[PDB]
């Protein structure tokens, strides 16, 4: 998808 | 170990500037006029996002204008905001150091998603509670945020606090003043903007917020595309073809078109059957073709979809306090005042 931070704690995808 | 210092003015309160130092930069995403920055502030430890937006040389930035103004629980403080250089040769680059929030709405959504799974339902109404009192108090200024999506809507994961972000595309809209009609992002645009109206108003973010709420019950975006004329589609197949009225109110130019003749999906079968029909309800006067008949923000904070979070004994399914609900100020209430009724219950 389309994140607007790099990482976080809820998994990568 | 790196300490950076530069002279900033305060986002609110004393316009005098100061030194602020700050630590432990990294870069945690990506902007339009270049990366975005976490940093420590050195004085108290806390966490900010450091963002990058190019100045105008012979208009103020409205985007600071606004978040200058705004005092709100559920929108993210310009704790200061200083000049530089940056990615550009030879530009001036405002830069806007925001309180630091480290999820979103949308990760939480993608989490449950890929994990297919539903969102549990009291975070459904809490997230979607406070996105609507955040739109309550921009809309009583006359600022439309006017790009509100998942990713905008910031989340302290713990304590169910959402704040509202981004507000570089918002405006105060002025009736019989146009306004651009490209704004706002894929699968979110009310129908009037895929229309290319100039003449629109604060109602396109309620549209855009039902289109989250549907997202949160559905698993995924209820209205996707990556032309207007696939997400249109979308939008035609749940609410039927719109009638000749309701193409006038949205935009005239457009009533005579030949658009997909299709009849509303009745909307119990858009959603899981289990889904709760008090969320179908609101979200069936959210997504309304004429912008008039949405929902106000303050009226649907009102709706009986949250009447769960106005009960005295609702927690947190880990236990802890709910976020802060009930602390309306006058400015947020000015819409329409007596919905305090509904919306201060007798405990708060
Ligand atoms: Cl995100």
């Amino acid at each position: 998808x389309d994140f607007r931070f790099f990482y976080s704690r809820y998994g990568a995808c | 170990s790196k300490v950076t210092t530069v002279v900033a003015t305060p986002g609110q309160g004393p316009d005098r500037p100061q030194e602020v130092s700050y630590t432990d930069t990294k870069v945690i995403g990506n902007g339009s006029f270049g990366v975005v920055y976490q940093a420590k502030l050195c004085d108290s430890g806390e966490l900010v996002a450091i963002k990058k937006v190019l100045q105008d040389k012979r208009f103020k930035n409205r985007e600071l204008q606004i978040m200058r103004k705004l005092d709100h629980c559920n929108i993210v403080r310009l704790r200061y905001f200083f000049y530089s250089s940056g990615e550009k040769k030879d530009e001036v680059y405002l830069n806007l150091v925001l309180d630091y929030v480290p999820e979103t709405v949308y990760r939480v959504a993608r989490h449950y998603s890929r994990a297919k799974q539903t969102l549990p339902v009291i975070y459904v109404k809490l997230y979607m509670y406070q996105l609507f009192r955040s739109l309550a108090y921009i809309h009583s200024f006359g600022i439309c945020h006017r790009d509100i999506k998942p990713q905008n809507l910031l989340l302290d994961p713990d304590t169910a606090v959402l704040k509202l972000c981004d507000f570089g595309s918002a405006k105060q809209l002025v009736r019989g003043e146009p306004n651009v009609s490209y704004i706002c992002s894929r699968y979110y645009r009310a129908p009037e903007l895929i229309f290319g109206a100039t003449d629109y108003t604060s109602s396109i973010d309620v549209w855009s917020a039902g289109c989250v709420l549907a997202e949160l019950l559905l698993g995924q975006p209820i209205f996707p595309g990556d032309s207007g004329v696939d997400q249109l589609v979308e939008i035609i197949k749940v609410l039927g073809t719109p009638t000749r009225e309701q193409i006038r109110e949205m935009n005239p130019n457009y009533t005579e078109f030949k658009f997909p003749q299709i009849k509303a999906h009745p909307w119990t079968k858009v959603f899981r059957p289990r889904t709760p029909p008090e969320a179908i309800a609101l979200c069936s006067r959210l997504l309304e073709y004429t912008p008039t008949a949405r929902l106000t923000p303050l009226e649907a904070c009102a709706h009986s979809f949250f009447d769960e979070l106005r009960d005295p004994n609702v927690k947190l399914p880990n236990g802890r306090d709910t976020p802060a609900l009930f602390n309306f100020t006058t400015q947020e209430l000015s819409s329409n005042p007596p919905l305090a009724t509904i919306l201060i219950p007798p405990h708060a």
